[PDB]
């Protein structure tokens, strides 16, 4: 399964057609004939399947880690600081790389389900991708192959001087 | 779950050995760049135990009575 919280689904609304005429309906036959063909059997298999299955009891876990503390706080050269430093950064880069992928999903998912008016309850997901993206955009994105994580801190430095400045000439 | 039970590794046991690795060959780039700086010192001013090319040896000077008394 999932979380209904952050993968979302808006109610579903359907209505009830009313027949005007009398032929009627080859699909209400044809469906009842797919349910009574299709529906039936594949159910029977997967409750067996299910069974066999709820037998025996499997587990598998989350891998977790914890918080080594930064690259702030190593020193000159101090390898056994930065190894822990750079590899805890580049699991923040991998997740963060699909956060990304879930908003954009999110996106495409608006897209499809709300049909040929786009504008309409689609506002609020767009405005918070060009949120997200724009972060990404500011924070990990021209700094090219050779990314290790000191390239990274590098651009941070050198924008927040820029702004520095910037709001220096502001003040 | 079989495969990784029977044949790879565990990211600790590959981690740790990263971390050891580094550590060794940290020791020896510090002792590197440390020997030649010591080489250069040693070469220019002289003081080590290094660069001493033999010299006389003064056990053969043998102070003793001559025949002229002005030396």
């Amino acid at each position: 399964s999932w979380d209904k919280d952050v993968y979302p689904e808006p109610p579903r609304r359907t209505p009830a057609p009313s027949p005007q005429t009398s032929l009627p309906n080859p699909i209400t036959y044809l469906t009842k004939a797919f349910d009574l063909l299709v529906d039936r059997p594949v159910t029977l298999v997967r409750e067996f399947i299910e069974r066999q299955h709820a037998k025996n009891k499997y587990y598998y876990y989350h891998r977790e880690f914890r918080r080594v503390p930064d690259i702030t706080e190593c020193h000159e050269k101090d390898v056994l600081c930065m190894f822990e430093a750079e590899m805890q950064w580049k699991r923040d880069y991998k997740v963060d790389q699909e956060i990304v992928n879930i908003i954009q999903e999110r996106l495409k998912a608006c897209q499809q389900r709300e049909g040929e008016s786009h504008r309409q309850n689609c506002a609020k997901e767009l405005q918070q991708f060009t949120q997200v993206v724009k972060a990404y955009q500011d924070r990990y994105h021209d700094l090219g192959a050779h990314y290790s994580a000191r390239k990274c801190l590098a651009k941070q430095k050198q924008r927040m001087l820029a702004e520095r400045k910037a709001t220096k000439e502001a003040a | 779950r079989w495969i990784a039970r029977t044949f790879f590794d565990a990211p600790e046991k590959n981690y740790e050995r990263t971390m050891a690795i580094l550590q060794i060959e940290s020791e020896k780039a510090e002792l590197r760049l440390k020997e030649l700086e010591v080489r250069r010192l040693m070469r220019a001013k002289g003081d080590g135990p290094w660069f001493q090319y033999p010299t006389i040896d003064k056990a053969l000077i043998d102070h003793s009575p001559k025949a002229t008394p002005d030396n």
